């Protein structure tokens, strides 16, 4: 019930937020970049993944 | 009056760039305090170098394509990104790159200068097709604090670029990823003390135990001018 | 996802998964503050005019 | 108290038992932990000697659920005291209302 | 008649404070209620379930 | 038993002519003791508490 | 330590013998019969072995006709 | 007594000793589990959230 | 090459509240400094509290003595909001007499010479008989956080009398602490800030005293990253 709504709010997406556009380089890189207070924690970004 | 200091601090070591530090028994409340003043100071004040701009002597413009090359040019710039130099003495080194051949660019064909040392040959950087032999671009080092976005400076950038000045994402610190964990552990009487289980990464550049022990320094000396 | 993740990987990861799972969404749910407040829920414009 | 009630507290903790209602107004002569003393006025007092009204609370005892349930006064020396007044709380009372 | 009460205190009308966090010291998005409850506490003490 | 007597033997102790039937605090409950009441039937003598 | 016992099931794959096949392995532990231990009860260290291939219900058995040899020999 | 030596034959006694959890009205049969026990202080026998 | 936060003037708002400063705070330490030291502050700063009284002629807690309008279980529940410094010794033991119509504060408590009451005009019981009389004698000690009265009944040493009332003991200074980063402007610089910590104490620790007390709780307990021995 709880943990349900964290997952949600964690993978939704607004239209303009901080770090709206940017390129990443991998899930350590957006971690380390929410954290650091720069990308809000759903902006539409682009990263690598594999 | 009379405080409590950690012993039994265990440190695992696997894939050299990564590391796992545990530490206890600290004081109650104790595992907050210390691990997220730390989490702090390696994402946002750590001294390192890395590549800041680019000059494709035969691109001009961030969405563009080169030939030969397989990839983009956004792509490129991901893999620049990412290049762990190091750098001893001096604050802006501008590299060269220029290959020729048929396949991946590796990170080695670079020139290297008197004191800048990369840390990864087997680095790719761009896969080149047949027939052309053809890459060129200049990779601008310099060193500072923290992380830097591309977009910040661009909104204020005083320094001209020419066009075909790429700007590339800055991230001096040498530590990728770092994130703690407190949990509960005892003294056999007290059932509320802490253990702090640091976890850390880093770009090869540095160990991660060299990146914990010269990151309590920064924070031990701002209270240089408290402590007795 | 997790239905999937244990026919493809058997019991060992899914049960290490379904941990993380909940270490994940129960940390990052205190960063909402997912407070109701009595702005939240909202009374439609014409409710008067369609009764 | 309930920064909150619904003003049906002075009513439900005084129609109770719990609270020390005065009996006959006056001035309060002698308050202590365990006993109260008014002193009635004079149109309120009978002709034929009268004297004083003398309240006993009830200190530290056992209910049935084995809670604790004894009154404190909530008067002090010369405060004039009328008829239908309170002066001990009871277990879950304050100032007459009541508090859970 | 609640809202002309919080512009009597100086507080914020839409009933809802901006808290921070206790330990990260980082502020929680989306602001959050603050009140005051009157809290009972029922007899089914654990001292005697045990 | 036979046991429990070679163990008299060996050391002598006299028996027990009484049982022990003790009023005990409950377990796990601890606090001070506010009162004590003593009622006698009417034919015996009063203890020097009572 | 132990959280799923899904790899000794596969070497028995029934999970109503395994129960059966280490609760009498585990027996020999705890009688000190014998002794194939990082910290662990009886009854983990029976789930480690046929974690590992090393007892099943034939490998029990023909070390203990193995005992009747041992036994036939101070037998006399 | 409860001297300092009976916690570390407790803590000991319940190494890989499981436990069987079981609800009052056990409809199913996911009504009695085990559980690994882990020594808490208090009176509330603590319960994982996914369970 | 960063700068050190240097300890600056301190703003006095009365006896219980106060304000610091720590003019040169570079870029993105305000705040790791800032809540680094209020976990500390409001956690482990010693104090002195109330430990055990003992009154003249009552046995126990729900008791009451004749003479005062309280309980003994609401006289207790007054002294453990007592605001005490001892200067130079550990455990104190306060006296308190007196008789006669009145309310008795905390400013007849018997003036030792280190023990220096604080808010002198703390309530305390109020004597509404002329021939009534109080007589107890406190204990006071020095320690941190909160212990209360039932731990401490296993560290008794054979607690003799059966007079000794025992109450909770909450030795802290600090009631609560803000902080505000702000932007400073040195004389030369692009980045800097300026972190304002406002703590409000009960009167009994020094506000500049109080922030050096945190930083050797801090800068010592990072001597074990400083180097680590596996």
């Amino acid at each position: 019930q709880d943990v349900v709504l964290g997952l949600y709010y964690m993978t939704r997406d607004c239209v303009n937020a901080k770090g709206e556009g940017m390129v990443l380089t991998g899930p350590k890189e957006a971690e380390r970049l929410y954290r650091s207070g720069l990308a809000s924690l759903h902006a539409r970004v682009k990263v690598r993944i594999t | 009056t009379e405080f409590l200091k950690p012993r039994l601090v265990d440190i695992e070591q696997v894939s050299s760039t990564h590391a796992k530090v545990t530490l206890e028994p600290l004081e109650r409340g104790f595992g907050h305090t210390l691990g997220n003043a730390l989490r702090r100071i390696l994402l946002s004040s750590m001294p390192g170098c890395a590549v800041t701009e680019v000059e494709i002597d035969g691109v001009l413009h961030e969405y563009s394509t080169k030939e030969g090359v397989q990839e983009d040019i956004l792509e490129i710039l991901l893999n620049l990104k990412g290049l762990a130099v190091r750098v001893q003495g001096k604050d802006e080194v501008i590299l060269t790159l220029n290959k020729s051949g048929i396949g991946p660019v590796t990170a080695a064909d670079i020139t290297h200068d008197g004191d800048v040392e990369i840390v990864k040959p087997q680095h790719v950087i761009c896969h080149l097709t047949d027939e052309n032999a053809s890459i060129s671009m200049r990779i601008k080092v310099q060193r500072g604090r923290g992380y830097v976005p591309a977009s910040t400076r661009i909104h204020s950038e005083e320094d001209e670029r020419p066009i075909g000045r790429l700007l590339v994402d800055a991230c001096y610190s040498p530590v990728e990823r770092i994130a703690y964990n407190v949990e509960a552990a005892r003294v056999e009487q007290r059932t509320d003390l802490d253990k702090l289980v640091i976890e850390m990464e880093t770009n090869g550049t540095i160990d991660p135990e060299e990146a914990i022990r010269r990151a309590a320094t920064i924070l031990a000396e701002q209270l240089e001018a408290f402590v007795d | 996802m997790l239905n999937t993740c244990y026919r493809i990987l058997g019991l060992k990861p899914t049960v290490i998964f379904a941990d993380q799972i909940m270490y994940t969404g129960f940390a990052y749910a205190a960063r909402s503050g997912a407070s109701v407040g009595i702005d939240d829920m909202v009374i439609p414009e014409k409710k008067h005019e369609i009764i | 108290k309930p920064l909150v009630g619904t003003g049906m507290e002075r009513a439900v903790a005084v129609d109770s038992g719990v609270t020390a209602v005065a009996k006959r107004g006056g001035v309060v002569q002698y308050v202590d932990a365990s006993r109260i003393v008014i002193k009635v006025n004079e149109d309120e007092m009978y002709p034929g000697e009268a004297g004083i009204d003398i309240y006993n609370l009830t200190k530290y005892t056992r209910s049935n659920q084995n809670t604790c349930i004894n009154q404190m006064p909530c008067v002090s020396l010369g405060e004039p005291v009328e008829r239908g007044d309170v002066l001990a709380d009871g277990p879950s009372t304050d100032l007459g209302e009541l508090a859970l | 008649e609640i809202k002309e009460l919080l512009k009597l205190g100086d507080l914020p009308t839409s009933g809802q404070i901006r808290l921070y966090d206790g330990r990260t010291g980082e502020q929680f998005e989306r602001p959050v209620t603050v009140g005051y409850m009157y809290m009972l506490k029922l007899n089914h003490l654990v001292d005697d379930k045990m | 038993t036979p046991e429990e007597k070679l163990l008299r033997a060996i050391f002598g102790e006299k028996a027990s002519d009484v049982k022990d039937s003790s009023l005990r605090v409950p377990n796990g409950v601890s606090g001070t003791v506010i009162d004590v009441q003593v009622f006698t039937r009417d034919g015996v003598e009063k203890d020097k508490r009572a | 330590a132990r959280v799923t016992v899904q790899d000794a099931v596969e070497k028995i794959g029934n999970r109503f013998d395994l129960v059966l096949v280490a609760a009498r392995r585990a027996r020999q532990m705890q009688v000190g019969g014998k002794d194939l231990e990082e910290n662990d009860k009886t009854t983990v260290i029976a789930l480690r072995e046929i974690e590992e291939g090393l007892i099943n219900n034939q490998i029990l058995d023909v070390r203990e006709r193995q005992e009747q040899q041992e036994q036939e020999a101070a037998e006399l | 007594r409860e001297e300092a030596v009976v916690w570390d034959i407790l803590d000991e006694v319940i190494r890989e000793h499981p436990v069987l959890l079981n609800r009052a009205p056990t409809l199913h049969r996911l009504g009695i589990q085990a559980f690994e026990p882990v020594l808490i202080e208090g009176k509330a026998i603590q319960l994982h959230p996914l369970v």
